[PDB]
């Protein structure tokens, strides 16, 4: 696709049959989702934005389908105000900025 | 007014 | 150009004859620069991100060149972790996300 930036670039993502809407975010190193109890080992982590840091759980090798594209990688879970697809997964699906 | 920069 | 996302999308911008590095950030509605002096009036403003809300100074109709592409719009200045080019100016330079 080509996604313009007049509005927030929100897309539908699937994680294990739970389907949520996430922001395609070139400003984010990592991918961060709100509220979900996903499987496997997790490690505490602190991630920073405007305003300061939040504590999240880091899960590795997690499948996520983004607009029909298969992504697998590190997913952080914590009290993010919006779900965010970061560069770790944007790269996997071939996403670029173009102007 | 929402800016989701994230430094992991 | 086309910018891939294996690394942070940091580009050189020119503002007030000053060169700075800024992050092309599709996750930001607005453009936020680190503390600097800009002319004209400004309006106090509050914005939020992953770790809450900050105070910034809002300057309107400010010219900025991003990778040579000219924009004129709103620029917020305050305690952002990094200089951030947001959707308000990304749209002006014709920037889209593509995959």
């Amino acid at each position: 696709p080509q996604i313009t930036l007049w509005k927030r670039p929100l897309v539908t993502i699937r994680i294990g049959g739970q389907l949520k809407e996430a922001l395609l975010n070139t400003g984010a190193d990592d991918t961060v989702l709100e509220e979900m109890n996903l499987p496997g080992k997790w490690k505490p982590k602190m991630i920073g934005g405007i305003g300061g840091f939040i504590k999240v759980r880091q899960y590795d090798q997690i499948p996520i389908e983004i607009c029909g594209h298969k992504a697998i990688g590190t997913v952080l879970v914590g009290p993010t105000p919006v779900n965010i697809i970061g560069r770790n997964l944007l790269t996997q699906i071939g996403c670029t900025l173009n102007f | 007014a929402d800016i989701f920069y994230l430094d992991g």
